[PDB]
DNA sequence: ATCGGATGTATATATCTGACACGTGCCTGGAGACTAGGGAGTAATCCCCTTGGCGGTTAAAACGCGGGGGACAGCGCGTACGTGCGTTTAAGCGGTGCTAGAGCTGTCTACGACCAATTGAGCGGCCTCGGCACCGGGATTCTCGA
DNA sequence: TCGAGAATCCCGGTGCCGAGGCCGCTCAATTGGTCGTAGACAGCTCTAGCACCGCTTAAACGCACGTACGCGCTGTCCCCCGCGTTTTAACCGCCAAGGGGATTACTCCCTAGTCTCCAGGCACGTGTCAGATATATACATCCGAT
């Protein structure tokens, strides 16, 4: 018989480890990318510095932390355990961003 | 019917005036013989604050009044 | 002459007092300023500076470190109730968050 | 050559503790923080001035821009420190 | 020189494990795009600052000095980079 | 024979009516003294210009107006119509005020 | 001279009154304690300001310029005041 | 010297340039002020309050109405999209709120 | 001897609807966002002037200060506008 | 075994070294016959900038060699 | 509840490398001393304007009661997401190179500050007529028990 | 489905006070000169951002299965709403009164300005131990089976 967790309990681990760290979570790569292609439409040549790139991924991720954690506020509201796109969109309302 | 209007100055003027004479009337028996122009003035007799609009009978000016001027400044 | 004493010392600080006198000069707040300003201004930087440290410290401890680190630094924000209100629009670099689980989602 | 509050936060952190350490991000935070809280303290202070058409900062302009800012109790204290750092400096 | 999607690799496991930092325990299928339309307006929000300001600078070159003070624009002060 | 609304009729026509008009709808001598007592806590005697109160009371009513819109809209997302005490306290929550 | 217990003069009609405005159709029991507890420390901050900017200006009268800073220094610009 | 021309009439603009020019002296934003600075200014304020008169007088012709009342001046600000983000954090006094029901509250 | 924006609100009413009238309250609500918007761009424009450690402010750092806060198509107005006059004004 | 030492002032100064003597050596000697810091100099010689812990010959000083000097300000 | 295999978490030990802490040398920014002069403290004065009190009206608040709709717990389902595995993919790392331009300096020209005189725009006061608030009869319009 | 009935749109009439127009005077915006310097521009140098390559392997990804959870439905009951009746104090108008806000004038003293001196804060280099990493081992947790 093959070891299996119950579902919803390696979530709390992960939760449990990211929660503790303090490490960048996105791949920078890919996040440098998307920054330079984003800015290719308001200026032709652009050099972002290296810092300026570290500033934008940490920005970034606090924002959604954030996000996230008023989303989950509004499921948990909602008495529901999963969060759902309405839950940003209600988060993102009381905000006042949209 | 001669009345004296003192003013904030320490300066008093000897003013002759009829009974049936207004407040306002007053104001510019003073721009002809000084200059000053009426609306620049403030008239305090006997305490309360005179209307141009009034006579020199309605507040009881008796003779020789020791009538207090304040003068007002357009612009502060 | 006699010695030259500097302003922070002869009023007891740490900071530099001819510092925040001349940022407050370059700094396009007003005119003119006091002679008092610069002093009174210095010292509730350092009262805050230290505020801030001893949590610091004490967190720093807590993890059995001897340095501070960001983490630290967040930790300890994040926990004092009105350095929360100071910094609650703040986000620090490399700073992490608060261990938090909402109790729903703790299993049964 | 380029100027910071590093030396003089920590001689603070040696005088509170000298056990403890700090390292150059803790350095470079900290100078942030110290440049954030002039920078509103100050704002305050010049805004004030301007209210009343004052135009000289001084210490009850400072004081009362830091009762505006700071919260409840550290408003108090530092109130509190750096009334006594004036009279300190007045009488010395 | 020309860079056309981008967007994709914000991944799906690195929109989770960011939602495990918020807290979450349960995660629907339909909050990835929902998260990539975010963290596409914002981000794009401070561009178009951080530019007009390496603009105004007359540089080409976005320093950190430019995502900072557009951040403190934006209403959210960054740490350590840094003023 | 009494004629006799069905229950959320007359809350909408006031809905529609209190949407329309721009008065304000606190008493203004009980917000007053509401004031007037709320200040005896940081100065003993306070003079408060009737501008300074009706200043205070119209951004009361604002603030309490946005935070009922808040507050209605966390109600029809927990897929309800009155609104409850956890419904201000989840609006103020993400709002930045809840602490 | 003593006042107390004016945070009633808060009453329910005008509590409805306001729900209504802001788009409410019913309203719970509960909901008058909850928003009577957050009008007064709204208040309380709002006039603890303006009473710190008249005492600066070292007057016994709050003006309704110092309501209109204290709102501004909290976000809350109010128009139509002269500020 | 020759007749006196307004700074704004040379301008082609309503609004006191110089007036802009005293205001931006007399604030401490900065120790010099450019000529076209306050020129600058100007226009734009101008522009703005006439892009808002012009949906206020708008709104006030739509309620039959031939003056702008704070309500009017509401209902334009709160109606224009481009307006409400800049003032978004703005309360009018005597502006009321635009009608407005969320469609789950309606008779069904 | 207080200096508004009155008139000059009500020139420029003239000009866009040419018979509309304006209550006190709503002249006083003009010029209330008139010293609102002219402290926002003046504040921008002086921080953006000493963060380039320039002791000036310009034509550039208003129209900079302008994109800044100025959304969508009203900073592209606005721009427009503004140089507008300015070559105007330089023209004679 | 003479090199010369071209300052970027156009002084060009006659200065005998040895084979075997190091980059550092002449920061010194320079300092003996002027009192100029050692530190406040930046020695570039074809093109590549010399370092404190090389020889004199590492880099194939001949002799007659231009020499291109740097000098440094301690603070800008 | 109780046990125990299996998993992950946490703990003690050894080494070990680079970042942090302390010195040294120097040089510009902070300190010491005296002046000129305007900013602000201070003493009067007036009067706007805020506080307290009182009497009448009635709009609004308070209380009570009947019931219809809505909050809420219950139960079933089926489906969507978490968990684990083998495979693919590109992120991460290192090393090199080049040239685009960030940053610092030297000249100097245009540009904004500053000061004297003057006058025309705008602010203060009055004043008057029409937009506008209220009254009432009026027809229309939505709701609700049939 | 359709009248009964309450709400609301609507169409005149009448009286009121606030917006807009007019008059004046006065002060600050303008014109016109000087003058010191801010940055515009050209030159140059040295960092670093970009572009490339290969190599290792961690991270992503597609697949398959199960289970728990969101949803949809249903039944209870209870509580908030709408309506009527009684109470009250908000509100409007009026009146008495003093106090402290705003303004003006006198003066004094505190800060900007300037020069001169020197020492403490920054750059630098160096060395050393604190956290990182690997390795082995004990302990707390989970879930399937009883």
């Amino acid at each position: 018989k093959p070891h299996r967790y119950r579902p919803g309990t390696v979530a709390l681990r992960e939760i449990r480890r990211y929660q503790k760290s303090t490490e960048l979570l996105i791949r920078k790569l890919p996040f440098q990318r998307l920054v330079r292609e984003i800015a290719q439409d308001f200026k032709t040549d652009l050099r972002f510095q290296s810092s300026a790139v570290m500033a934008l991924q940490e920005a970034s991720e606090a924002y959604l932390v954030a996000l996230f954690e008023d989303t989950n506020l509004c499921a948990i509201h909602a008495k529901r355990v999963t969060i759902m796109p309405k839950d940003i969109q209600l988060a993102r309302r009381i905000r006042g961003e949209r | 019917m001669q009345i004296f209007v003192k003013t904030l100055t320490g300066k008093t003027i000897t003013l002759e005036v009829e009974p049936s004479d207004t407040i306002e009337n007053v104001k510019a028996k003073i721009q002809d013989k000084e200059g000053i122009p009426p609306d620049q003035q403030r008239l305090i007799f006997a305490g309360k604050q005179l209307e141009d609009g009034r006579t020199l009978s309605d507040y009881n000016i008796q003779k020789e009044s020791t009538l207090h001027l304040v003068l007002r400044l357009r612009g502060g | 002459r006699a010695k030259a004493k500097t302003r922070s010392s002869r009023a007891g600080l740490q900071f530099p007092v001819g510092r925040v006198h001349r940022l407050l000069r370059k700094g396009n707040y007003s005119e003119r300023v006091g002679a008092g300003a610069p002093v009174y201004l210095a010292a509730v930087l350092e009262y805050l500076t230290a505020e801030i440290l001893e949590l610091a410290g004490n967190a720093a401890r807590d993890n059995k470190k001897t340095r501070i680190i960001p983490r630290h630094l967040q930790l300890a924000i994040r926990n004092d109730e009105e350095l929360n209100k100071l910094l609650g629009r703040v986000t620090i670099a490399q700073g992490g968050v608060l261990p938090n689980i909402q109790a729903v989602l703790l299993p049964k | 050559r380029k100027e910071s509050y590093s030396v003089y936060v920590y001689k603070v952190l040696k005088q509170v503790h000298p056990d403890t350490g700090i390292s150059s991000k803790a350095m470079g935070i900290m100078n942030s923080f110290v440049n954030d809280i002039f920078e509103r303290i100050a704002g305050e202070a010049s805004r004030l001035a301007h209210y009343n058409k004052r135009s000289t900062i001084t210490s009850r302009e400072i004081q009362t821009a830091v009762r505006l800012l700071l919260p409840g109790e550290l408003a108090k204290h530092a109130v509190s420190e750096g009334t006594k750092a004036v009279t300190k400096y007045t009488s010395a | 020189k020309v860079l056309r999607d981008n967007i994709q690799g914000i991944t799906k496991p690195a929109i989770r494990r960011l939602a495990r930092r918020g807290g979450v325990k349960r995660i629907s299928g339909l909050i990835y795009e929902e998260t990539r339309g975010v963290l596409k307006v914002f981000l794009e929000n401070v561009i178009r600052d951080a530019v007009t300001y390496t603009e105004h600078a007359k540089r080409k070159t976005v320093t950190a000095m430019d995502v900072v003070y557009a951040l403190k624009r934006q209403g959210r002060t960054l740490y350590g980079f840094g003023g």
